């Protein structure tokens, strides 16, 4: 049963090609798990090195052949849209339980029961699931509480140390872009900017805009507190005639008369902004003037504007100028001609901060501004791609808390208490058949792979730390009252995930379990593996 | 380059049975997946019987009608298409031994199958059973078959309602000793053509009968419905018209420029009170129209229709009867515009529409569908074709036959009683066409995981002591009737099956030799 050119793998045979090709992404994935989890490099070939720990990146830089990983990947990538976090918690599922399969397939067990069998604990996970999972209040005074759900997603990623400097930055940039009600939240309104030159521990977040263009004259004031704002859209640079003219001059100082009387209806409106400044707070301490103009302005304006002590910015980005719009309030002037004092907008101190080559100015202090930015800082390359990872996430995962009222433990609670459940229930229960029971038990073996993988990438002896949670379960449930029991990673003993401060959202959980779920059943569908057209 | 002897029926069979072994794991509801390799780094996880074997690149000639086959039953009946091909490429198989091992010739054994052909729709009739074709909650139970495990389950009782009233409406259902019988003749190819209109509801999808078109009327005041209408179609636009030849009108009179400007405006009224002249209600011509002709015609009480295609207006010259006359002093007054029902111009998700909808069935129908998206109404479509095909099937016919592995088997068994009456050297090749219907069944057993062997010789004890109408479960996968749960599927399904399997298999068997050349 062959043709030329045609390649097949038939009677049971691309079963043990498909959970060996699980086991080769398992193994690889494995390693990087938790705040345990270990750094990868990734090379596009290029010759960039890219070292991150996030499995969205990685399973996108490297091609497999293998088409058991590639519908992983596909799935996964599918999971990284929605939930945003766990890519390899869904691998780590999905291989293992094709494991825990592939044994029973050994045994002669048909893969539609080892399905099914999955199916109807999933079901029944669901149960479990809105049982287990915790209702937090909607209070927006519960930035402890999201103190700990920022050490979730950042005590993944860094060592540590980042996260006590990206702790306040990422709790601070969602409270302040989300106003207090139930409306929503837009990831939008942080801008994320990276810079180089300075320590990453050094990142700070600010709470205007940053931008690159700034004054330049080194008379021009460097701090300016409590200034006005002036969005303008003219050019106060020199102009030159629309058509093809020329200048003849007489004299040598005609040649200078003549460029100034072009430039006189530049300065026409140069005269009209000085003089807003001298009509509103001139002398006036604690207020200023500033000028964003989106166009260029040569050095002559530059000088005259540094003698009035006025900032004066050209060549905006023109998305930036409908940003800072928003921000300082200050409407966009077309034309000096309409210029008033009521459209000028509000900000606070305007400070510029100088290193060497670049000078940054800030927005911040702003009334109403409803924009934060996120400043990312590094020396190399590195530090500016992994914290960018932990910035995506992190403010992805508060998101999903804010949108979600319900939260889960996270340290292996929902994963341990839901397969010792699946393992008391079903024997009580025995609603489901006979021979689901090998389908029930292989997902509830096969879910301990990541409390087991946790500690694993930790060194600690996972048949010791999941013995010791399991009769902790066990003394809590002889005890008759609620205990949530979690693994530790750094003593190895167990603990509470509510005290510790550990939380998994219920959204990445709820798409984990039945993610996990149809990846590996739709690779246990497949009894044959064909190759034509080659 | 050249196969004789023996060879070329080996390599005749080993395609054909390579083809079906593929899709062996494609049957059932319950049916696995298969996962291609594509030349390239992608890969296909449809389960679809044509989609898998359309993917599949092949060599070897009887392959390739193999895939022809497929796509004549896709034509015929929307699902199965896994049932015919395996059963097609399993005959073959069991006559492989008899054929070689035997040493049986091979027109002795087409000779043999086309005997059990014959016998096997005896069978088939014999346990198909009746069911009321007239009844609106039966047709719903029916056609459900085809609907379930689709997104359209939850619409089911709409889905259902737009295909019998589609196929009721196109439907002639005749018969008597004088004129003959049509035998029930449905076109769903021609006559019930669909259009699909993004927007709306599924409650809001109604089966008009007439052609639907999706250009406006001329002019916003205008006669919305007519009682007796008379329609003219014509491809010509309304504008002026000029000489093929040479015009060239000199000017030099003062008074003769106006009057030239007045005759200008005159020809247009001619065009226009040439088409006035059998009093049409309705106009609809192929190109635009000018703005003189819509006010010369406003004037003359009819309805104006601009920019329609040329492949509508053919299909509304059968339902209507005017034909097209594309010079207005050539239009006949034989082509008339009766049986329209209603102009009306009512707007249907803020773009205007022209209903040509009647109160008669003209033999054929526009169906005007309403979803969500365009995803959904492409959902909508294919399922009501396959809708309509389970209940154009049992219009067809009033009996339905068991399915599950119950119908494959009572036949085996038929076929295995008639074999011991059954004389002659064709017996031997007449017992492997119940071997044959077996393996269906079995299929079913073997991807629902139980013991092949076991199951099935239960299965046949069933159909010999008991009634044929226990089958196989698709959910349980245990030896169950077929009347607890129904998976009654029509016979039409059925007859063409073996139909066509025989047909395909002879086929294959008298083809002795394959060379190559131009």
């Amino acid at each position: 049963l062959l043709n030329p050119k045609a390649e097949s793998l038939r009677r049971d045979a691309a079963l043990k090609v498909n959970v060996t090709s699980a086991e080769g992404l398992q193994s690889v994935l494995e390693t990087n798990l938790g705040p345990k989890g270990t750094l990868k490099m990734l090379v596009d070939g290029a010759g960039n090195i890219k070292l991150t720990k996030d499995g969205k990146v990685l399973l996108t830089e490297m091609q497999i052949q293998s088409p058991t990983a590639v519908l992983i990947a596909r799935a996964a990538a599918a999971q990284d849209e929605i939930t945003g976090d766990g890519t390899t918690t869904v691998v780590c599922l999905v291989g293992e339980l094709l494991r825990q399969a592939h044994r029973f397939i050994q045994e002669g067990v048909h893969p539609r029961i080892i399905t099914d069998g999955f199916e109807i604990a999933r079901k029944e996970s669901m149960k479990f699931l809105d049982e287990f999972k915790i209702s937090k209040t909607n209070l927006s005074n519960d930035r402890e509480f999201l103190l700990q759900v920022a050490r979730s997603s950042l005590l993944t990623k860094v060592d540590a140390d980042l996260t006590e400097v990206l702790t306040p930055i990422v709790t601070d940039a969602v409270l302040s872009v989300y106003d207090a009600q139930a409306d929503n939240l837009d990831l939008h309104m942080v801008e994320i900017m990276q810079m180089q030159h300075l320590s990453p521990k050094d990142t700070t977040f600010i709470k205007g805009l940053v931008l690159d263009h700034g004054g330049r004259h080194p008379d021009m004031p460097t701090r300016v507190k409590n200034a006005y704002v002036l969005i303008l859209n003219v050019s106060l640079e020199y102009e030159k005639t629309e058509v093809n003219s020329g200048f003849f001059y007489s004299s040598a100082d005609q040649r200078d008369k003549l460029a100034a009387s072009e430039r006189k209806f530049v300065d026409a409106k140069l005269k009209k902004i000085i003089d807003l400044k001298n009509e509103v707070c001139g002398m006036d301490p604690d207020k200023g003037f500033v000028i964003i103009n989106q166009k260029g302005i040569d050095p002559m304006s530059l000088d005259v504007f540094a003698k009035h002590n006025i900032l004066a910015l050209r060549r905006a980005k023109r998305r930036n100028m409908e940003r800072l719009q928003l921000v300082t309030g200050g409407e966009a002037q077309n034309s000096v001609e309409d210029l008033s004092p009521q459209i000028l907008g509000f900000s606070g101190l305007v400070y510029q901060e100088t290193i060497g080559e670049e000078k940054f100015t800030y927005v911040t202090e702003n009334t109403d501004p409803k924009s934060c930015t996120i400043l990312i800082k590094g020396s190399t390359h590195y530090a500016l791609a992994q914290t960018k990872d932990a910035v995506r996430d992190g403010l992805r995962a508060v998101a999903n808390v804010l949108k979600d009222k319900n939260i889960i433990p996270g340290a292996g609670a929902f994963y341990i208490a839901l397969s010792r459940y699946l393992r008391s229930a079903n024997m009580n229960k025995l609603g489901a058949k006979g021979k689901t029971k090998t389908g029930i038990e292989a997902f509830a073996e096969a879910l301990l792979v990541i409390p087991k993988t946790l500690v694993k990438n930790s060194g600690f002896d996972p048949l010791d730390v999941l013995a010791m949670v399991e009769d902790e379960l066990d003394d809590a449930q002889d005890s008759d009252e609620t205990r949530y029991v979690g693994v530790d990673l750094n003593i190895g003993d167990s603990c509470d995930p509510t005290i510790e401060g550990i939380w998994d959202s219920y959204r990445v959980l709820r798409n984990a379990i039945t993610g996990a779920t149809g990846i590996a059943s739709n690779l246990l569908l497949c009894d044959e593996l064909l190759r034509a057209g080659r | 380059e050249r196969t004789t002897g023996r060879q070329a029926q080996i390599s005749n069979i080993t395609a054909a049975k390579a083809v079906a072994d593929v899709i062996r794991t494609c049957l059932g509801p319950k049916a696995m997946l298969k996962m291609l390799l594509d030349p390239m780094g992608g890969l296909v996880l449809t389960n679809d019987g044509h989609a898998i074997l359309r993917e599949i690149d092949v060599a070897h000639p009887a392959a390739k009608s193999m895939l022809e086959l497929s796509r004549t039953q896709d034509e015929e009946v929307g699902d199965g298409t896994t049932t015919v091909i395996i059963l097609a490429g399993e005959i073959l198989a069991q006559c492989a031994p008899y054929l070689i091992e035997k040493n049986i010739h091979p027109v002795i054994i087409i000779q043999a199958l086309k005997k059990a052909l014959t016998d096997a729709l005896e069978v088939i009739k014999q346990v198909s059973k009746p069911v009321d074709v007239e009844n609106d909650a039966a047709m719903k139970k029916l056609i459900q078959a085809s609907i379930g495990t689709k997104y359209v389950i939850h619409w089911s009782e709409k889905m259902c309602e737009l295909a019998l009233d589609a196929v009721k409406t196109v439907r002639k259902d005749l018969g008597q000793t004088v004129e003959g019988e049509p035998n029930f003749e449905i076109d769903i190819k021609r006559y019930v053509r669909v259009e699909k209109i993004p927007g709306g509801d599924v409650l809001d999808s109604r089966v008009l009968k007439g052609v639907l078109l999706n250009k406006d009327v001329v002019h916003p005041k205008m006669s919305r419905h007519i009682e007796n209408p008379r329609v003219v179609l014509l491809d010509c636009p309304l504008e002026y018209k000029k000489g093929e030849s040479q015009t060239n009108i000199e000017i030099e009179k003062e008074e003769d420029w106006n009057r030239i400007l007045q005759i200008e405006e005159e020809q247009v009224q001619l065009m226009c009170e040439q088409i006035l002249a059998v009093r049409p209600t309705l106009v609809i011509t192929e190109k635009g129209v000018s703005d003189l002709a819509q006010h010369y015609l406003l004037k003359g009480g009819c309805s104006v229709l601009r920019r329609v295609k040329k492949s509508d207006n053919n299909r509304i010259a059968r339902v209507t009867g005017a034909t097209i006359v594309n010079r207005v002093e050539d239009l006949k007054e034989s082509d008339v515009g009766t049986n329209c029902g209603l102009f009306k111009v009512e707007m249907i998700g803020d773009e205007y529409f022209s209903f040509l909808d009647n109160c008669k069935e003209p033999k054929a129908c526009t169906i005007m569908l309403r979803g969500g998206s365009k995803d959904i109404l492409n959902e909508i479509d294919r399922n009501l074709q396959d809708a309509m095909a389970v209940a154009r099937n049992v219009m067809l016919s009033p009996s339905l036959s068991p399915g599950g592995g119950a119908t494959e088997m009572a036949v085996s068994v038929k076929l295995a009683e008639k074999a011991k009456q059954l004389e002659g050297i064709q017996q031997w090749p007449y017992q492997a066409v119940a071997d044959a219907m077996e393996c269906i069944p079995r299929t079913l057993i073997q991807n629902a995981g139980g013991d092949p062997i076991r199951l099935l010789s239960q299965l046949r004890a069933k159909h010999a002591q008991g009634n044929f109408t226990t089958g196989i479960d698709g959910d349980k996968g245990k030896i169950v009737d077929m009347v607890s749960y129904g998976i009654w599927e029509p016979e039409v399904i059925k007859q063409q099956s073996v139909k066509t399997a025989i047909e395909s298999a002879c086929l294959l068997l008298r083809v002795d030799d394959i060379v190559s050349g131009v």
